[PDB]
């Protein structure tokens, strides 16, 4: 279990973010901390950044959600993100799904050539196809659960 | 949530103090062969009872430091199956983690094991090319690779590092996608301290190299030259700076082997060290700002003084041609040479204000 | 007098400035080339360089005109254009003429410091129209030519 | 259109072949002679039948490497015709491509030649100037040249690079006017790999060079300084870095001109392994702006530190002044001691902040 | 305000001219130093009263030096006093200043006092590594740091700066917040007028250590090599340089660690050298655009000259393959040929027009 | 008008004619004195009738170059006279005119006079430290001053320039200020042409400082060291490249004064040389661009390729974990590993790219 | 007292910022010094800079306020001027006042702790007027009275 | 003849620039390569360069059209495209061709001076057409067959 220094640590770097004092990261706060690192973002990037962890669904992030995703980034790699990077690769429309034809074309002729049984195979397990548009649930349900 | 941070942060606790023991265990190790070496010339035979307890007190060390490097590692593979939700340890071993390990146990292992066991030593005296035939023990050859030890104070820099391991430091750093690890702190205090870290760097290798000179150096050495411990500084320090060898070459290959790296490590550090200082010579941009506008205040001030004289030496060369009843051509001729003076100095002044307009912005 | 060939060396450095096809340097064809060597000037200043050299006006430099400053400009160093910069240092207003007191100030204070009874001779011969102001021609013609 | 594709990709794929082949047979001209050199010293004499089967091979392998030269050449002409929509190959003679023509075959001719073909060779010893007379074989002079054969290493570079070859990269070069030459490859390589360009031609360098040295050297040495292949090396090491000679002064004006050779190219290896150091050691861009970043934090808390103390001293101050009812001379001056400490803290923080801020620009 | 002013002026002018008596004063005892040990070895023994006089002037040089010394501490804490509001003087006296005056005291207290001491000194020969003992005077070990109260210099040219006493600089740096201290006024000097400060520097440098070097070496050297002045000057100019000892190995700890200290001074005023030359070989701004301006001139009409040339050659071989009944080969192919060669140069001439107006911008 | 500006003309073209007889009978000087002190020391003596004859003719050769070395500066001071305006030649006469006018004499004017002299010469022979007398001519003392007359080259340099005389150069330079003088020439020919300049620089410094060394010290050399040319060559070479020296040590001050100029030169030469070369390695703006958008479509290759190991990894884990009856784990393992080893490989070309994307603007 | 040469040096340090001889330095001089010293100031800045100068409150710096203020600038360092500096470290937004809850959370927190009992002697002794803000004026007289 | 290969490696090369899968290189897909490739083209020269290789007239590049400019391409140097941009030169404000009177200035004057005799010689072998005015067409003919 933390201490308490822990928890100051974790609560300073929190601040780090939360400039205002209000008990939560808001999407410009993010922005200007990410501008002050020289990666000047868009507002739908932003978005997407401050989703996919705030879980309270409030639209900003709490502390107890910025120590969830500390969790994460404590670590020297993760690979929930990474595999959600993989797919953003193919995903270049920005839909969030990946075409049947799409995704057997990557597969069989970019990385180590699967055979079309072990293609078909794979198409056919994901459940999030959608007849045909793959979503990124069926990509992180493989490897989570 | 509150348990696997806390887990982690344990993990890397028990990692960091295993760490220290381990440099402490090598630096007890490699202390006592310095003085094992030193006293075994000197003092006592091979075949004494303190050679015998010191040598068995650095193989006793190297024994604790084996064992604490082997679990050093089964903490490190824990962690990492913390990290990357792996049940199975096996997923570690990559080929590479293996050999690193292995490469780490030989380094560590090597070490003057406790006996009496010579050799035969051959070596072409310098200057005068003549042989040298001694009985040397084989315990040299076993001491001398023990200075390898020394990449656990590297691990210890590393897991003693704020950057390392602190909460804002990895939160910042996830959001440029920096990569943590020895070099990127290494390139920190090298931007940080830059004159620091070369000055600690070369004087430990300077006393470490003369060391190891004068110990390689010794058996061949009966005129007190590289042998002595002063003489070989010098001899590293030369040879660091690219001045050259004296009468001091070494008879060994050893000795030379150690030049010729103390040559290499000093084309570097020489250069690293003049870039420091040429940047610690320049003015801060304040200081540039200020300096700027004092020049330039003295410039137009000695603008306005060559313009004046030429004003000047104008009109007294009109007055001492007409104006005057006799005239003088000599003085005359006095005051177009002044005048000619007045020109080049406003000419020159005035490029000067020019060049310095251009290198204000 | 000048040779065939020297008269072309002058013809092409008088191409320099003449790109077009007419005989005449305006102020424009001189505002370019000065462009390219890294200056600057003002319309203000293009039109008096101009002036300083154009005779029989047109408002432009001829071939003669830009012989007869090439005169001027071939030697290491000139006279009366150094004694106008040397004018133009004190006439930092613009107006071309020089007080008396300004006169008698930058001539007993700063530089060798001219006797008073010297200051006042130089200020009655230089005011030749008795008007006090000192203009830029009454400078040139104190050193004759 | 299909074919004339197809025709200039045979005819570039012949003349790679070709390059490949005379490669292998330069370089196994090169082994053979460094064998023979190195055997005749020792094991046989240079009358015996070993020596002339070796060297009836180095002259085999020299006829079909000349052969290969000028068959390579004429696939060059041809190819020169198709590019340049000539019909006569008489157009490609331009007195320059005669020239190298002529230059290549020259070089690629030189071989040790069979035979017992011997010269007598004076030198004065170094550091001793006594003379020295011996009776060498002729094979040494056309040996050494031997190793000039080592452009044949850079031809297939050349020919083997990928943007030399590569649709695409032709395609987008044609966009700029970039000339595919030798010259680009060669930046290029320097650009990416500087280290490694570097790394390898200064030890393929080193051995040829202390090679050369030795073979040079063993005439004239029978006191096993020079002549020997390891105190070739540190010779060659030491004048490359500039260090100089040791007691190792070559005997042979051969030795001297490989020694001067070495310090020519170290000197300017040297500062180009230094600016690759550099370069190297400095931080990227993204783990600037995380280093500055973390540094400001720092720094802001190292401010407000110092304006704390600030106030508490003066508040320290005024208390014991005007609050006690005896004053302590000791405690006070102790405070305003400290009052000053901490004035003079919170300016130099506040002006390395400002510093940190102009360098964040 | 008039009074306040004035307190301070008069307090620095008081604190300037003690500066400038301390100078005097320890120059004074340098020279007498340098006299009566170049004196000694020759015309008088150091029994002699010649010895007594002078050793006693530079004792009581040295007293004078100290009390000048106490007395500018003493202005200074007066105007520290003065500046920062201060009634009692205890204040001042932190640890860091303590210090500083013991130091400063210490430094400028070591001279060679009256008397008749003699001391054992056992050297080994260089290149020879044969042992020389000789009864050495202690004056020598007394008179040698007097060197080091050439820090005094460096007070005298603060205290003399403009940039440190004028008005105008300090009502500007107070805007910047510049920090006037010795440092600023070093690094204002080395921006403006660097190859004076460094020649200044070299010079004295060379002449101070090639005298110290001889006055070390004479005791162990008999054969006048290192003992020799301008042997020594030599010696210290070839160990700045890094070209290394020739037979000039000093036989003594002294001149080598005054070697030592020359070739580190030389490591780094060599390169900051280097970059002042190569600076001042640069064109000034005004000059690129000039320069830049009559390249592209030239390079224009370079250009039209090519083109005509292609054109030219292409009628001219137009013309002689289907114009001329009688169908001269030779001709057409040399008319090929150059055609070819002005296609080239066109392309060349356009590649570095091309360069041009890239560094144009 | 027409007089003006060719009357100008006129005395350009003779005071250009005046320089290139000046410098024409300078290099003959310098010449018959290499050749006489060349032959003076084996074919014939200095009381020989071709030692009068040679030295005869260097006299009037000197008497030639004196005159013209007046009628030019009398030709500047016309030109001056016409230029400002001036009617009387002694406002020509500033104390600096007459001193470069008296240098210029003066250097001009040494030349060994006929006649039969000589001096008794004393040296410390070199690493034995012997004395070494001999009865030497006083025309060594004349003759190597004579170099002294290479700044003819220079002025001759300067008269053929361009830039000087182009009227289309001045007329552009006229409206920036530039001032056309020997140190412009220098800077510009330092700017087109950095290697060109100073291989020319470098070679006739060698032969002329080998030359010098030989001169100097053949008089005190009986054993063919430092008086062979070729040795003096390669000496002046290691100096140059402070390699340093080998046996090969001056044992005169005149050689010692010659190497330590070479040092000098070498320590500026060798780093201005590297400069030159670092920037001739580095790609031109197209050819960044170019290797830019190729090294770009690579990683944009790679970047598909691991991401696509990525998905398949991922694939076979689940396919082998679930969807099979029974696991063997180890294919399992193997698959968890490849995995792992796919997302570094992401990650790793990942950062390679977003540095590319840094470095492309 | 001052003698004519060190009133003539404090009078040229004076026309470095009085470019027009009005004999008193404006704010706009004093942005353009400053301008050309490599900084931004703002307006609100430059008033305030001309502010706590100005003896009579004339709105612009007179001869004898520059005197005033050089006496203080001469030396190497002011305690005046870096006590209010430290005041406006602690003062985040514009007012000139420092709630006392700030004031004990600062004393306390960061730097060397000081005491509970000490920070509420200070916050009562310090709060001469009955308003628990403390301002400026109050830090000053602390060490200047 | 070419193999699959080399049909690959022609057609990566023709989708780099082809972005969009038109089948044909647009005339703003050049446009942005031109730029990625440190480049500023003129609507004008886009269309110069992307006419000249297309045969069908539709303004865009296709496969083959691409090989055919990739077969001059590949070479080291091309005359074709040499000896147009040697016409470029001397046709100044693109006119497309150059006046007898023009020419023979070109040819006499500056280069290696042809005689007077070829001189106008060369305009009388050229301008089939008669028009008087050299024409691009005839160099390439000249050249060519
Ligand atoms: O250094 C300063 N010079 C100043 C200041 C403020 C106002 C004026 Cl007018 C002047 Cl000249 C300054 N800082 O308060
Ligand atoms: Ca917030
Ligand atoms: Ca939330
Ligand atoms: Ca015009
Ligand atoms: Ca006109
Ligand atoms: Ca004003
Ligand atoms: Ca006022
Ligand atoms: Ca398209
Ligand atoms: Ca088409
Ligand atoms: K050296
Ligand atoms: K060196």
């Amino acid at each position: 279990q933390l201490t308490e220094e822990q928890i100051a640590e974790f609560k300073e770097a929190f601040s780090l973010f939360d400039k205002d004092g209000d008990g939560t990261i808001t999407t410009k706060e993010l922005g200007t901390v990410m501008r002050s690192l020289g990666q000047n973002p868009t507002e739908a990037e932003l978005q997407d950044m401050i989703n996919e962890v705030d879980a309270d669904g409030n639209g900003t992030i709490d502390f107890p959600e910025f120590l969830t995703m500390m969790a994460r980034k404590m670590k020297d790699t993760d690979s929930e993100e990474e595999i959600r990077e993989a797919f953003r690769v193919f995903d270049k429309d920005g839909n969030g799904y990946i075409s049947a034809a799409e995704l057997r074309h990557v597969m069989t002729n970019l990385g180590e050539k699967l055979t079309d049984e072990e293609v078909d195979e794979m198409i056919r397990e994901a459940d999030i196809d959608g007849d045909g548009q793959v979503n990124y649930e069926e990509f992180v349900q493989m490897m989570t659960a | 949530i509150g348990y696997k941070l806390g887990h982690r942060r344990a993990l890397f606790e028990k990692r960091k103090r295993l760490s220290d023991y381990a440099l402490i265990f090598g630096m007890f190790g490699i202390v006592v062969m310095v003085i094992e070496t030193e006293l075994s010339w000197g003092a006592y035979d091979k075949a004494s009872l303190y050679s015998l307890a010191l040598k068995c007190l650095i193989s006793l060390s190297t024994i604790i430091l084996l064992g604490l490097i082997i679990v050093y590692h089964a903490r490190e593979i824990q962690l990492f199956m913390v990290d990357n939700g792996a049940d199975d340890w096996r997923i570690a071993m990559t080929y590479e983690r293996i050999f690193f390990i292995c490469l780490e146990i030989l380094v560590c292992a090597i070490h003057p094991i406790p006996g009496n066991y010579t050799f035969t030593w051959t070596a072409r005296l310098a200057f005068s090319y003549a042989p040298s035939t001694t009985t040397a023990d084989v315990d040299i050859i076993l001491s001398i690779p023990m200075f390898l030890r020394l990449y656990l104070i590297a691990r210890v820099m590393l897991l003693h590092s704020k950057l390392f391991t602190d909460a804002s430091s990895r939160s910042i750093g996830a959001l440029n996608k920096i990569n943590f690890n020895t070099r990127f702190v290494m390139k920190t205090l090298m931007t940080i301290c830059p004159g620091t870290v070369l000055l600690v760097f070369s004087i430990s290798l300077w006393i470490i190299a003369a060391w190891t000179v004068r110990a390689c150096e010794r058996y061949h050495d009966q005129q007190d030259v590289t042998s002595n411990f002063l003489g070989a500084m010098w001899l590293i320090s030369i040879t660091f700076l690219s001045i050259g060898y004296g009468d001091m070459v070494p008879n060994t290959y050893c000795g030379k082997g150690v030049c010729l790296l103390t040559g290499i490590m000093g084309a570097g550090c020489t250069a690293l060290v003049v870039a420091v200082v040429a940047r610690k010579l320049e003015l801060t941009k304040a200081e540039k700002h200020v300096h700027n506008f004092m020049m330039d205040t003295q410039l137009t001030k000695r603008v306005k003084n060559a313009a004046a004289n030429v004003l000047r030496e104008t009109w007294l060369i009109y007055k001492n041609t007409k104006l005057v009843k006799k005239i003088d051509h000599a003085k005359v001729r006095k005051h177009q040479r002044k005048f000619l003076q007045a020109i080049h100095q406003l000419r020159s002044v005035k490029m000067e204000q020019r060049k310095l307009n251009d290198q204000a912005n």
